């Protein structure tokens, strides 16, 4: 197991032999597996440290913010339309979890989502409001998307929903692995269409690196109460925790600022390293 | 849904030979078509349809 | 029904879904089909991830119809063009299976079917004299995505510019953004020290790789299995591997100011198979 | 069980025989049970997919909104009567669950009802109100119906009731199968009276498709607090989940807009299909 | 007392009510009573839902008095009227047991008792020549409810217009709303491509059915068991089955512009029984 | 082909007639030696009021005479 201790150090004395473990060849493509006992005299040490905290499960066992959505309940004495929020599910709106995940090419994991809701008043008027309730609805691809805050789509005969009362514990749910491949693709080197000579130029065009492998629907959030005389503005923060995670094909981590949802970089951000003299400690 | 990455393919019908009839017979006819699934067919991720809607309650 | 573990403590599962649960070496000879390769100065060979290419097993097959396995007719060594290494070179790249799209019966099978899969053997050849110095790094990258040349749009590279074929592309030392809004070029702008994708070159040794050092060896060999998130896929839409060659130490010869030597590539498909026969595809490649 | 995997595919080679499985006759009334192995050469595939999510239990395992009721507590300085809500129990006020259920002719199921309550102020006045309590009473057929918000009928000596405090978790109850037949009738092709020649024309008249099989009582909802100086308006959404469900005699689903509680359709809504050329992909 | 299952997990029931718990073929001969039918061009026969008609069992009987079983006196083939199929026809419908309300002793027993139940055998006959073309779809619908002709009221069809008898009704190609507020017609307006109830005709093959194709067969046979949410019911208030016949392909003959052929129906009650004897019912049928 | 009252007959050579048929033609033109058998299916339908007869023959080494 990951909590198993690391190997002990062994005592070694002076040596005089033809075999040379120090010299090697890196052109082969391998790494020399030397231990301290091959170059200096060492003593016997009983090892106690372990690598339990660097496992893949431990490296991802935190909740990371993936988005902040905004809703409001407007004043009754205005003409503004009530605002409801729509968000397309993705982990690429933020940088920390994105950088942690893109250490690898493929991954499988179950997900755990937590919702933290906060609210505030917008006008100095002493007007009041009663406790609010929020509806969070998951709309998979191909399902009807709401257009008004109170149209029929919110009946949720088949779409799962959460009803959350303000001031209680933050909401939480769990999701399984729901991909149509055998693993999630962090990178995709291809297109979705192949242009054809007979067809027109515009009929074969598509974006580079975009595929329907990464279409998971949207989350729609509304305030279920009817408007009060005073406006109330609310923000919902979404936190994502991956669990039971497996990864494949490690990659170097990002070194420059992210620019969009691809591997593109922006001019003026391509100097990640600082100055240091060659013979200075 | 309509998607380029998971498109299914194409289906068509052609004349191998022509249609032949004798005299005193109708020269135009009809064909009917049906579709169904096999025993290895499955679905998942229940959702809502766009084939029904409403404007007023009851 | 409770589970007792050690830290002892007790845990119980409440829900029916598991998601709810809380968590010698110098000498080499290769023979494929009617083609052979010999080498007398090699640094051994690399098998990517320790996995040899293999055919698709019944317990992992998505499509239901009988696949096609050309074997010797397509599993053979094809030699691409030869590039010239000078003191101003920054590196070259290729995509697989894009570079073999016009190679005998392999290309025909590729363009006649809808699904295909294959592994590869890559052999890079470069020889010089005992008075030359230099070093090349050869890297095999799965899902080698490159950055574009536009700072107003992203992911706007055209299908034609991303698939050059057996000629491949080259890296550059500087990033030059394209400013033609009327007629955008829609092509990659890969920078060498960023590996063309925003990551430092020094870390590229995480990928399978080898080094050709002119004083040690003159060839490199990489054996690549099939890697993807699917069992089989479309070879004309998606590239599985990318090959990148970069000068780690610049070329130099005696006192001449303009030395040059050729570099050649030979690639062999392995255990390739195809599914979904139809009329042939005719892409717009220009 | 429904989670059992589907049959494996079998390898098949070239064939040359008199038997013709492809040709058939649909005039008999049966469906040809062909597999891919009967028309093309196939390979061996070990199957992993299952039909666990399309079972009858899974297809109905969501809470669907069936009605929205309205109550209010008026101002103390007015003459308006306090408003209490009455609703006749039925699933036909909405369209989504109705369409899902009317895939079949008969059904049996236990029911689970959830109540979500929201409230708001109606006037800009800074006036306040203390937390409210709601009484929800089930009145079966033949029991006395309330006429004022505070008459004797609310003593509930025999009618079950729920008392709900605002701001807490949404209310919930469960009900068994309570029909007087052996199954629920989604459709009824008949009348409740037979007209007689001796009797008058009006004495035998009745509505088509209406029967007392579908009389289940009403729900009455009131605010139990006494009116404050300010008005407070509340809405209650009712969500119905059927469980332990069994169905009989499948039917084609509705294709045009619903019009009333019957199978009637309205002029100007009878064109469900769009245009498409015969020889166009 | 806990239940352990696999996903393992544990569940416990807290309440005493389970509601609270969380979830050759061409040839045919039929003989009934003193009546027989022969057929030489048949497409086999259909038994609805795979269930044969049967008598009511003791473990499912609601009423307590001794039932009446006429048998041969009422379980026999009755021939209704004959309709004419032309190129302008849209289809016909009938209700069961409404179409047999004036058929020998079956009607007498139907109108003398208060409860009754029965299954049916339906035989549709239509023959032509080898130079005719066309196809008919015959469907048996349980609880065949049709839409009215009014856009200001719903469910306002009168008892007389919904029970035509052995003559039946016809479908129409267009919906015509009735606008006489003073003297409403109070009758159905069934549209053919909506099957008369707002659902597409193409899906009507979910119900038990057969197809008469003029080049293959000339008769159809459907065996209907008793279907209802009750063990026994009132036959004069409620119709159990509906028979619908629609032209799937229009009739055509050589080059004539007005061909026509007859269609005949024969229906036989099966395993019929009655309860609740009293004075006879005299409905207002006009 | 179209059969009328003035027709005299038609001929084909194998493997010459399949030289542009999918991957068979590609394999045929990429290699130096090849061998294969065949299944030939001739289709012709009419009505019960037509009359006629066709002879279909398979000849090994079907050599034809010239026009000189
Ligand atoms: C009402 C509350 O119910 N919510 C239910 C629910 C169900 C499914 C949901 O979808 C989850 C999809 C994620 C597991 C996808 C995460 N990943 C996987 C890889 N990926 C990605 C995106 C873009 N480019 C590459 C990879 C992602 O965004 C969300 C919410
Ligand atoms: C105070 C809270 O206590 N509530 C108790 C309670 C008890 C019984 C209740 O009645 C439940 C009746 C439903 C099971 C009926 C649902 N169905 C069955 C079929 N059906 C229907 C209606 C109209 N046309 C056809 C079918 C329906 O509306 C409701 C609430
Ligand atoms: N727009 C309606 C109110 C909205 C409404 O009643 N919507 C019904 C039928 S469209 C519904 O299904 N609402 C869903 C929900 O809000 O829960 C009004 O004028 O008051
Ligand atoms: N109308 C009475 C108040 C209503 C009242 O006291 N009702 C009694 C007897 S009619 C009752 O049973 N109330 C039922 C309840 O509200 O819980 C008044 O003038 O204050």
């Amino acid at each position: 197991t990951s909590r198993d201790a690391l190997p002990n150090t062994e005592a070694s004395g002076p040596t005089h032999s033809k075999e040379i473990p120090a010299l090697t060849a890196v052109e082969t493509g391998a790494t020399n597996p030397l231990v301290p006992s091959d170059t200096v005299q060492t003593r016997h040490v009983v090892q106690h440290r372990s690598r339990s905290e660097s496992s893949i499960e431990s490296f991802f066992a935190r909740g990371a913010c993936v988005t902040i959505m905004t809703v409001d309940n407007p004043a009754s004495t205005t003409n503004k339309d009530k605002l409801f929020a729509v968000w397309k599910i993705t982990y690429k709106d933020t940088v920390q979890l994105r950088r942690k995940l893109e250490f690898f090419t493929y991954s499988r994991f179950d997900m755990e989502l937590t919702f933290v809701v906060t609210a505030n008043f917008t006008e100095t008027n002493n007007g009041h409001a009663l406790n609010q309730v929020y509806q969070i609805m998951y709309v998979p691809p191909g399902a009807p998307v709401p257009e008004k805050w109170d149209d029929y789509t919110w009946q949720t005969s088949s779409n799962p929903s959460i009803f959350y009362t303000y001031g209680t514990a933050p909401a939480r749910i769990s999701v399984p692995y729901v991909g149509i491949s055998n693993a999630y693709s962090h990178f995709y080197d291809g297109f979705s269409k192949v242009p054809l000579k007979d067809q027109s130029a515009a009929l074969g065009d598509s974006l580079y690196g975009a595929a329907s492998l990464n279409d998971f629907g949207i989350l729609a959030v509304r305030v279920v109460n009817d408007p009060n005389p005073t406006k109330v503005t609310s923000k919902i923060r979404v936190y994502l925790k991956p669990k039971h995670i497996r990864v494949w094909c490690p990659r170097p981590p990002r070194a420059v600022a992210y620019y969009g949802p691809g591997v593109d970089y922006k001019d003026g951000t391509l100097t990640p390293l600082s100055t240091k003299d060659l013979t200075t400690y | 849904i309509d998607d380029s990455f998971t498109e299914g393919g194409y289906i068509s019908v052609f004349y191998q030979t022509r249609i032949v009839v004798p005299l005193s017979t109708p020269r135009e006819m009809d064909i009917l078509g049906f579709v169904s699934a096999c025993n290895d067919f499955s679905v998942r991720l229940l959702r809502d349809t766009t084939h029904i809607e409403q404007k007023a309650l009851a | 029904g409770a589970q007792v573990s050690s830290q002892n403590y007790t845990t119980i599962n409440y829900y029916r879904d598991s998601a709810s649960n809380a968590a010698s070496d110098r000498v080499l000879q290769l023979t494929l089909g009617n083609s052979t390769i010999t080498a007398q100065e090699a640094a051994n060979s690399v098998v990517a991830y320790g996995r040899w290419p293999e055919y698709l097993r019944d317990s992992e097959a998505n499509p239901v119809d009988q696949p096609t396995e050309p074997e010797v007719a397509a599993c053979r060594f094809y030699t691409l063009d030869t590039v010239s290494w000078t003191k101003e070179s920054r590196g070259w790249w290729w995509k697989l299976p894009d570079a073999l799209r016009d190679m005998g019966l392999f290309g025909q099978n590729m363009y006649y079917h809808y699904l295909g899969r294959s592994g590869y053997t890559v052999h890079v050849q470069c020889n010089a004299s005992k008075f030359h110095q230099g070093a090349l790094g050869v890297f095999a990258v799965p899902e080698m995505c490159l950055a574009g040349d536009s700072n107003t749009t992203t992911m706007h590279t055209s299908y034609q510019n991303a698939n050059p074929g057996e000629k491949g592309g080259t890296f550059t030392g500087t990033f030059t953004p394209d400013n033609n809004q009327t007629s955008p070029a829609r092509r990659f702008c890969p920078v060498d020290y960023l590996l063309g994708n925003g990551t430092l070159l020094g870390n590229a040794f995480v990928f399978p790789h080898q080094i050709i050092n002119l004083r040690t060896n003159n060839c490199a060999t990489l054996v690549l299995p099939y890697v993807n998130s699917l069992s089989i896929d479309s070879m004309v839409k998606h590239n599985n591997w990318g090959i990148a060659i970069l000068p780690l130490a610049p070329l130099n010869f005696a006192s001449e100011s303009s030395p040059e030597i050729p570099i050649t590539l030979t690639i062999a498909p392995m255990c390739c198979e195809f599914n979904g026969l139809r009329n042939i595809t005719l892409p717009r490649l220009q």
